[PDB]
């Protein structure tokens, strides 16, 4: 019933230990963010919303909700993509949808994104691997990952060409994918050492499931240190954060970043502890020199909005995250085709499948 | 010999008692309605009161918002009554409010508003 | 881009298998449900509140929210079990808890329902699967499972012995069960067939698309249809609904009722469509009267409370369902303890962490 | 000599303290009431005051909708003196407010109003 003799057997092995996750912190040098340097100007991308509505407010069918887009500077944004997505019955079988879409005749620019990132870095359909064709969730959880992949591709070797020396990357989330083959990984890998990439998964995501014993260490050198600096997280706590989260979670099989992970400060005076802060990863080919001046980007951006965030990331989060009251739209729209399409009195009874219940 | 409808709250406002009661989609179907000023009779426990009908008004009934529900209805013409018969149960909800005078007791004695 | 380029294929396929489905089901005899008759008394089995808020809420330590319960009649309930969930450096070895649990010289009232279950129908750990073994919340997602099924198995072996000839058995959610190894279920038939239980678990409501394409004609029967009756559902619905929530719902592998499945209505006016129905399921050893007369029962307890629920199923998970502020109640009990323990002082640097953040 | 409700709030409103007592449905079955002007003992900090009665209404109590929930036990023929016991359970609560006129002391003298 109540309490009951909870009983207990020991906890003093598990603050042992979180005291001295924090003095390995303090051993590492706080590099502070100067207030001069150089900076290079951001380009991010965002999808925000391929999800969205899930499937059970939305129609089920033809549940398009794909919208990779990007900004620049202040008005250097490229053209947006609102990739086509049939429905269900179309994509039955999900391999064959893919396959009726890359070997098109006629691409798409937002299927030629796609072919172009195929085709730039080698990438095949067996690479992907088999979680995508488990299920119609499975089919949207890596579909909104590689249309962010190829959307990154897209833009350097056709709108850019020449100029992807002078920008700085900016992408939501971590660097890492789940859900595929080691050879996406690996593949993926090394064409961004060919090309020399900047690149940077910001994520400033204070999440507790992923992150987990880590952040109880994480939260106390941000609280007690002062003013802004950039850390270099030391490998030992990424090996405990790495190794835990398979244990905790869903099948989340790959969780390493594909370099070193770095946190940053980006206010002084914040009202609360964890307010301000910035996690952000680099590939593996670049070293502290860099990490400083990847951290001076984006403190030169820096916004007070919701907890100190990146500033450009919520600028086109903005942009590319307009979803609203989307089924009510795509309800009256695709029962308006209906009409002038064949029958023009089947929907009619369509409306009365729907009126009754969902 | 049944019921008008169904009493859903009862206060005591000022020197009189007073009680508001819900008619139903179902029976304002049948064309059940209720009058200002008309006197009808009241049966709790056991006793006999007099009530006299003073205000009625509209409101939501349930987790409803009949403003959108009418105005999408209308926006797309949809004739309500024989297209949509589940719209209007959900929306077909009247109020009324109804004061105590007091009871008749003995042998035609009254006895004025009442302390319980 | 916004919206445009719809290009929707054929639907009017997809809507003449709705159409001819319908049919199917008003071919179907239906077995009116007047209020003369005989029926079995209730006994409800619910646990609820064991999820609670998960961890990210929850102390991470001592996570104890199981507590299964029944009740019965108007007083007629049997003990609850509150059994106390340990933390998770104890659970870093699933095994290894639960066979110091069964092991244990000392039974306790958890572990007396456990122990009974598991010699009452043999049940080894060889047929719990690796499901409890994949993951942390996956530990508890079938712990829950096998406590609900030991508070059955446990009350009818120690607590009621011979009456289980009046007594119908409610079980607030679907017979069939998950993580099986196609012996966890094997060794669940056979026990109550020999025994001839009464067991018919009732899900009410369901959920919106807690099925496949069924969730949508199962709604639209129910509002056409008038009055209260008895319906089994044909074959075909379910066989399409039990292939399909691989590709639709989650990690579902086993989902087939133990048997048959029942629907009835319980109020003849219900303002909504869908309101008043009620979905249970039998085992394979039971036939139309049986139903009709499980059926009849849940009638006798029909209440109007949030869509015309059993009644008893609401009053069990009050009896159930204690959780509101477990955090904060917790959180205090835990550093009371901890403080009166061994140290004295480490539960000041305890508070000093947990402050900041998480 | 059991009490009669429950005590859920208390305030002072000029210069009377007054307070809120709640009647449960397991009272009102037993057919216990208060009426209006009906002087009432309050037993605080183990001192006697007295009360009187000044205003009743219906107010639910928790997450709850009694007027959905009243007419749908209307519309069907569910009497809700013996069929449904768990929805009588959750709607039949009532309000009344209650003044501290003062108190009994010594041998029989009043002391009015009160500072606590």
């Amino acid at each position: 019933d109540f309490l009951d003799d909870l009983r207990l057997d020991h906890y003093q092995d598990l603050l042992r230990e979180l005291d001295e996750l924090y003095q390995k912190l303090k051993q590492e040098r706080q590099v502070p963010l100067h207030g001069d340097g150089e900076a290079y100007p951001l380009l991010t991308l965002t999808v925000d919303g391929g999800e969205g509505r899930a499937f059970e407010e939305l129609p089920l069918l033809s549940f398009g909700l794909v919208r990779v887009a990007a900004v620049g500077v202040k008005g250097f944004r490229l053209p947006s993509i609102a990739h086509l997505l049939p429905g269900y019955e179309v994509l039955r079988d999900p391999k064959g949808y893919l396959e009726g879409l890359l070997e098109r005749s006629e691409e798409s620019p937002a299927a030629d994104a796609l072919k172009t990132f195929f085709r730039a870095t080698g990438i095949s359909l067996e690479d992907l691997g088999e979680y995508y064709t488990k299920d119609l969730r499975a089919f949207m959880g890596i579909f909104r990952d590689v249309l962010e992949w190829a959307y990154l591709v897209w833009g350097v070797e056709k709108v850019l060409q020449e100029s992807y020396k002078d920008y700085l990357f900016i992408k939501d989330g971590r660097l890492a994918q789940l859900g595929v083959r080691e050879s996406f990984r690996s593949k993926l890998q090394n064409y961004f050492a060919r090309k020399h990439l900047l690149l940077a998964g910001v994520t400033k995501r204070s999440r507790l499931l992923a992150e987990g014993l880590t952040s109880l260490v994480m939260a106390r050198l941000f609280a007690e240190a002062r003013g802004t600096f950039v850390l270099q997280v030391p490998q030992e706590l990424m090996e405990k954060a790495y190794r835990y989260e398979r244990q905790w979670n869903a099948d989340l099989e790959g969780a390493f970043v594909m370099g070193r992970r770095y946190v940053a400060r980006l206010l002084e005076d914040t009202f609360r502890p964890q307010e301000g802060v910035a996690i952000f990863d680099l590939p593996p080919y670049l070293g502290e020199e860099d990490a400083v001046k990847v951290a001076r980007s984006l403190r030169a951006h820096r916004s007070v909005l919701y907890g100190g965030s990146v500033g450009t990331v919520v600028e086109a989060h903005g942009r590319a995250s307009v979803a609203r009251s989307i089924p009510r739209r795509m309800e009256e729209e695709i029962l308006a085709r209906f009409r002038k399409a064949f029958g023009e009195d089947l929907a009619k009874k369509l409306t009365e499948w729907l009126r009754l219940a969902d | 010999e049944s019921p008008i409808g169904v009493v859903v709250s009862s206060r005591r406002n000022g020197p009189w008692a007073e009680l508001t009661l819900v008619l139903t989609p179902q029976e304002l179907d049948q064309g059940k309605r209720l009058l200002l000023g008309e006197l009808v009779r009241v049966s709790s426990g056991g006793k006999d009161y007099v009530g006299m009908v003073l205000d009625g008004y509209y409101e939501p009934v349930g987790r409803s918002d009949p403003t959108y529900t009418l105005a999408l209805a209308h926006i797309n013409q949809v004739d309500l009554e024989k297209e949509d018969p589940w719209a209007r149960k959900e929306v077909n909800f009247y109020h009324h409010r109804i004061v105590l005078l007091g009871r008749v007791v003995q042998g035609g004695l009254f006895a004025p508003s009442t302390r319980l």
